[PDB]
């Protein structure tokens, strides 16, 4: 009755990742879903939360109920304290904002942008997300990350940074010297495609 | 047997749907996409942070009367 029929339009499908194709929000969530599976059961893993980039954008919605729903999904009482927020500038760029709420009275926020000459729009979008999460955007730290030499792999740098920082939380180096420094990462598009294919 | 749901797009306007709890989501996804004249491969449907698929039903998703779904344009960069 509700089954898909061959005479109608096919169900939607996320397109595959190519060698230099721009990553979509669906690709990012599939990667972080698979990462959460790989980390499940490990010590400290339950302190982490990987946000969907569409929920992050919902924080700035002009609709009251949609805005409050996003605030509950990312800062509610049941959300882990270390949240990774992908920041999207549509048709343009990806960056990463990390919010550490383990101390309710001393929240720390970190922003990673792999673009060489930075766009003022990108930090502004990161500042709006922090503002709608109840933070002072002026206290967000702009942190070092490897600079991309191409015009396509900004999504790769975001996912690799989440990958690396998550494992530093697992082994306990996130809180010590250079624990939040991502200068030496080397994103691997082939590895990213493999993890999306084996998920 | 029926359930009333809302879909809220980035225009802020809410669209009210009434389907059976056994009806798969593709019926709602198709009807919404025809109003906006964009295909289903350009819009993501999320329910409390969960991405919806064409084959899932409200009962499988544990939806309740008056629940709301967010329809968001795809993001690239």
């Amino acid at each position: 009755d509700n089954l898909p029929s061959p005479q109608d339009v096919a169900d939607p499908e996320l397109p595959p990742v190519r060698a230099t194709s721009w990553l979509l929000d669906g690709h990012l969530r599939a990667y972080t879903d698979d990462l959460a599976r790989r980390l499940r059961g490990e010590p400290n893993a339950h302190l982490l939360h990987f946000a969907d980039s569409q929920v992050v954008t919902m924080l700035s919605s002009a609709d009251p109920d949609q805005q409050a729903r996003a605030q509950r999904l990312l800062a509610g009482d049941d959300i882990p304290p270390i949240v990774f927020l992908p920041i999207n500038q549509p048709n343009a760029h990806w960056s990463l904002l990390v919010v550490d709420r383990r101390n309710k009275d001393a929240v720390a926020a970190y922003h990673y942008d792999s673009m060489a000459q930075k766009d003022p729009q990108q930090r502004y979008l990161a500042d709006m997300a922090a503002y709608h999460l109840g933070l002072d955007y002026q206290q967000t730290h702009e942190m070092p990350i490897a600079i991309q030499s191409d015009g396509y792999s900004c999504g790769d740098h975001v996912l690799t940074g989440i990958e690396v920082l998550a494992h530093r939380v697992l082994d306990g180096t996130f809180d010590y010297a250079g624990g939040r420094d991502l200068t030496d990462i080397e994103p691997d598009r082939g590895l990213i495609r493999d993890r999306l294919a084996q998920a | 047997v029926h359930i009333n749901l809302k879909v809220k797009g980035q225009d802020g306007n809410e669209v009210f749907f009434r389907i059976k709890r056994s009806t798969q989501m593709r019926k709602l996804m198709n009807a919404y996409c025809d109003r906006q004249s964009v295909d289903m491969n350009s819009i993501a449907f999320l329910f409390d942070g969960r991405r919806l698929r064409a084959e899932q039903t409200p009962d499988e998703l544990e939806m309740e009367e008056g629940d709301e779904i967010d329809a968001m344009l795809h993001q690239t960069g």
